[PDB]
RNA sequence: UGAAGCCAGAGGAAACUCUGGUGGAGGCUCGCAGCGGUUCUGACGUGCAAAUCGAUCGUCAAAUCUGAGCAUGGGGGCGAA
RNA sequence: ACAACCAACUUAGAACUGGUACGGACAGGGGGAAUCUGACUGUCUAAUUAAAACAUAGCAU
RNA sequence: AUUAACGAGAUUCCCACUGUCCCUAUCUACUAUCUAGCGAAACCACAGCCAAGGGAACGGGCUUGGCAGAAUCAGCGGGGAA
RNA sequence: CACAGGGAUAACUGGCUUGUGGCGGCCAAGCGUUCAUAGCGACGUCGCUUUUUGAUCCUUCGAUGUCGGCUCUUCCUAUCAUACCGAAGCAGAAUUCGGUAAGCGUUGGAUUGUUCACCCACUAAUAGGGAACGUGAGCUGGGUUUAGACCGUCGUGAGACAGGUUAGUUUUACCCUACUGAUGACCUCAUCGCAAUGGUAAUUGAGCUUAGUACGAGAGGAACCGCUCAUUCAGAUAAUUGGUUUUUGCGGUUGUCCGACCGGGCAGUGCCGCGACGCUACCAUCUGCUGGAUAAUGGCUGAACGCCUCUAAGUCAGAAUCCAU
């Protein structure tokens, strides 16, 4: 056969070049088909992953083998703070693509945006947008309804420029992330005074989705580095007597083609790749105000989302939350791009409406044990303190 | 008819691989299991086959009663030492590896299993778990 | 779903985290971390350990 | 580890045979230095080095190792070859 | 078959004790059943071959 | 022909043991890496992107096409019939 | 063993040829219960390939590193499996022949250096090949293939033996390109976007039900829908479990040294138990969509050719195929 015996490729063709990705926010390439039946609603939203904790809830499935028993399953916590609307773009169809033609501005734009627009702000004289809020006061703005009566017009997409609330989280960080939503929805006309109406008005995360919706999470991976081929591509590792390396690839090509091809494995970059991991079903939207806000109906205890002594590396949720099954792509504080989710579904398991049973609590700093620190003190006593 | 493979077994983690001895855990007079491939394992080079509890392997005896030393026997996991979880989240693993001899059809070629069985054996397997003691 | 404690320690286990030793004996063990279950496999007595349930108990504390 | 030789006791009719010591033999044995150079077919391989370095290894009271003085000189020497 | 003043090591026995650990680091044999071959110890191709090759005692001419 | 003892001799099996392997993962030191100083050598017609054709019958140069945008750093071992 | 040379001349690739090897057609004597053509097809005869071995000696003798195995990529179809169909000496089940189709797979072992072969076992299946008989500045060195040595035959002898054994150094990348990643001048800086082009990814099986039903005189014995899982592959993650330990974090402990046993030094991290963070494993967990155009094939209307009939004009459905999302 000239390949003796012969195996599958290490590798997918799909996800190259493996290269450091050119942002580090989370990118929707694609949304939603835009049914124009529909009510005017947005598709995406900004968070920051804050940890991993599991769960256990009670199983529906019929047929399965664990029809009506109780599952114990990882989910992840974002926390997402309100986000603000501060903008409004219009795109119009050309044949070679879609173009902005027009971008709206409100007034009154947080030092959290006008920090996006530089990269030395502390010694600047932040005069973005200074010349710009004459347009909304000269001739009483008609300006901007100029550009409004462009968008209702021409433009056949209408999206929101967002803004999180980065202050609101325990990052280092002041500057925000600025984004690009999408209104699908209704008729043009009905889009825009949706976003006009939105404009300085900080939106919550119930709004624009619910608590069993499937939803795509947007993010950069974790960074590795420069790695070698074993750890870039899972190859299969020399035997110790050879003399030049073992963690290496033993033939990169054939005599002929007389070139090294683009489908033979390499060292190089692996992780901080962008991907978009689809399918994940949202568990629980938590409030920020609530005091119970890892309580379910079986488990009483008034506890908060917050593991005991804080989630490692990332600090408390005093926010709202989405609980996500499963792992997402990211490290902790990274900021994370949440899009509805492209597809049609009819499986019972992405139809299946979830509702949980005990949610954990404990460190996540070691092995703790106790869920609370008042369950701490009577299981333990009284100590010297 | 059919080939022996236990038709509705969720995944586990194996750690039984090819080559390996389990003892015999059942009044057949075998004392130990050799396993020599495990069915219903595919095709990826290299990849030795392995199974776990509830598998069912082919096997051959390496100490026990000359009646069943030169001929390969179909086996069933009943216990392994390495940890594995189900659906319910805990881990769990016995003490040693243990299996017994069955017949293609799936009926115990033993009367009684010494020692505890897994819950998965019982499960797939009606004749294992009708002749097991305490199972968890 | 309930809570266990921990056959050496008497600690609680929650569901998902812990391990259980099935003893070819056909006894059942439940430990909540790997420290209990190295000192049980290293055949160590829970009433000579001092930060254990049954040591505390023991020695009136 | 324990060969001859030597001491004590026991058994037997005798021939003689047993037991406990002592003694310290062997081109004996484990093993350090020295001497050598089995494997990694390791390191290095425009080297520290025109043959070395590391681990592993062979021998280790002698057919062992070795300095200086002296002899053998090229179709000659010398060679456990 | 006593009394008094000195002496430094070795061996044996017993309680108690400890998270049953103790040649606690260092140092420090893997073993067995066979086949082929050379009896053994020893020696050589410095710088790819240490071997069953050479040598040896013994035997013979 | 047979041989007890001996063997860094060749061979087969069994027990123990283990990352040889299933199937890889992780840690440490010194490099590689960046900096200051110092600072070579092999090699070298000219040079350095391919496909096919023809050709001294396996071209970097020829012919017909594909194409093709300064200057670079770390790896790599297909080619230069290196 | 040496020197002067030879590709004027062999041994390895490549090039022409295809006897030989392999594969495919035409005719129809017969075989097949009767019946040349369901499936075969003798006697003849026409071809194709360069994965066998020959033939030749064009290139290489101021050297192209000469077998196999390991690793890895890609390509071909003469399709083993999977998708959809036509035919049968197709009642069912199983099986055989053929069409589109190379998208996706094609295993773990004992003996041998082996290619090959032959068994065990699993599997949907364990198809055949190429890329300088792919791949030695990728490895290894088992064989082959110097020098030591043994045996058998041959030779008077030195010595010979595609006869058999045992031991035998595998060098150099820092150069250019290729590839993999990473910066980057000019068009003021910055934020938010579009998308030409390039890549593209999913695969297969088993249980329950259908159903012991259709079919069939018993034996036997299906499939469509619908759920539930699992094999291989791919991307990601560190709640749990497992691994890792210079956290040299705490505790234990051995030998020395610090003069009174607290606290430490050294033994390249002295050793042992536990060990958080981080990293990480089908050793752990999560996820992997849908248009449109078609090929084979089966059809509609319908002439040519007052009868007809999937084609000629027109047209419908349709595959793991092609394109796109
Ligand atoms: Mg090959
Ligand atoms: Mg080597
Ligand atoms: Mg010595
Ligand atoms: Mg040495
Ligand atoms: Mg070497
Ligand atoms: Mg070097
Ligand atoms: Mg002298
Ligand atoms: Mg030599
Ligand atoms: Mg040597
Ligand atoms: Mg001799
Ligand atoms: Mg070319
Ligand atoms: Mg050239
Ligand atoms: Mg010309
Ligand atoms: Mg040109
Ligand atoms: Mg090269
Ligand atoms: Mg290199
Ligand atoms: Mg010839
Ligand atoms: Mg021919
Ligand atoms: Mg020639
Ligand atoms: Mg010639
Ligand atoms: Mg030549
Ligand atoms: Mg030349
Ligand atoms: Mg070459
Ligand atoms: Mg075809
Ligand atoms: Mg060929
Ligand atoms: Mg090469
Ligand atoms: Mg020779
Ligand atoms: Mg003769
Ligand atoms: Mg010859
Ligand atoms: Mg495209
Ligand atoms: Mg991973
Ligand atoms: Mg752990
Ligand atoms: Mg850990
Ligand atoms: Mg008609």
């Amino acid at each position: 056969s000239h390949r003796k015996y012969e195996a599958p490729r290490h590798g997918s063709l799909a996800y190259l070049p493996r290269k450091r990705a050119a942002r580090h926010r989370g990118k929707v390439k694609s949304f939603p088909k835009d049914d124009a039946k529909k009510p005017v609603h947005l598709t995406a939203a900004m968070g920051y992953k804050a940890g991993m904790t599991t769960i256990v809830r009670d199983l529906d499935r019929p047929g399965a083998k664990a029809h009506k028993k109780e599952v114990v399953e990882a989910v992840t916590i974002i926390d997402t703070p309100p986000m603000i609307v501060v903008g409004l773009v219009g795109y119009i169809e050309t044949p070679r693509g879609l173009r902005s033609l027009t971008t709206v501005w409100a007034e009154h734009l947080s030092d959290e945006v006008k920090r996006r627009f530089y990269k030395n702000w502390y010694k600047s004289k932040k005069k973005a947008f200074t010349k710009y809020v004459k347009k909304h006061s000269d001739n009483n703005g008609a300006a901007i309804t100029r550009e409004l009566e462009r968008i209702k017009k021409y433009c056949t997409v209408v999206r929101v420029l967002a803004h999180t609330q980065i202050r609101k989280t325990p990052l280092k960080q002041k500057k925000a992330h600025l984004m690009e939503i999408q209104i699908n929805g209704g008729s043009v006309a009905d889009k825009v005074e949706f976003g006009h109406g939105l404009f300085e008005k900080p939106v919550s995360i119930d709004s624009i989705f619910e608590k069993d919706e499937v939803i795509d999470v947007i993010a950069v991976t974790k960074g590795h580095g420069f790695t070698g081929v074993t750890a870039r591509w899972g190859t299969k590792k020399l035997p110790r007597k050879t003399h030049k390396g073992l963690r290496k690839v033993a033939c990169i090509g054939a005599w002929h083609p007389s070139h090294v091809q683009w489908t033979v494995a390499r060292a190089g970059q692996a992780g901080y790749h962008h991907r978009t991991s689809v399918n994940h079903k949202i568990y629980r939207i938590g409030k920020g105000d609530a005091e119970d806000s890892a309580a379910t109906e079986v488990d009483v205890t008034k506890k908060k989302i917050t593991p005991m002594g804080g989630f490692v590396r990332y600090g408390e949720i005093n926010n709202d939350f989405v609980m996500v099954k499963g792992s997402v792509p990211g490290v902790k504080k990274r900021v994370m791009t949440l899009r509805k989710s492209m597809f049609v579904h009819t499986s019972r398991k992405a139809l299946e409406k979830v509702e949980l049973k005990w949610i954990d609590t404990s460190s996540e700093f070691g092995h703790g044990a106790f869920q609370t620190p008042a369950e701490k003190k009577q299981f333990q006593g009284t100590l010297k303190k | 008819q059919s080939r022996g493979a236990p038709g509705g077994k969720l995944k586990m983690t194996l750690g039984l691989p090819v080559g390996a001895i389990m003892n015999c855990a059942d009044n057949s007079g075998a004392r130990n299991l050799y396993i020599i491939s495990v069915k219903g394992i595919g095709a990826r080079l290299n990849r030795l086959p392995a199974g776990g509890v509830g598998d069912m392997v082919m096997a051959t005896v390496k100490k026990g009663k000359p009646e069943l030393r030169k001929k390969v026997h179909p086996a069933v996991i009943v216990r392994q030492s390495k940890p594995w979880k189900r659906f319910d989240g805990v881990f769990l693993y016995f003490e040693d590896n243990a299996g017994v001899i069955v017949n293609p059809k799936g009926e115990m070629k033993g009367s009684a299993i010494t020692g505890p069985v897994g819950k998965e054996a019982a499960e797939l397997w009606p004749r294992i778990a009708s002749n097991s003691g305490v199972v968890m | 779903m309930r809570t266990y404690d921990d056959t050496f320690s008497g600690q609680r286990i929650y569901p998902g985290k812990g391990k259980l030793y099935v003893r070819g004996d056909s006894k059942i063990f439940r430990f909540q971390n790997g420290k209990s279950e190295s000192l049980f496999l290293q055949r160590k007595n829970p009433r000579r350990i001092a930060w254990t349930v049954l040591y505390r108990r023991q020695h009136k504390k």
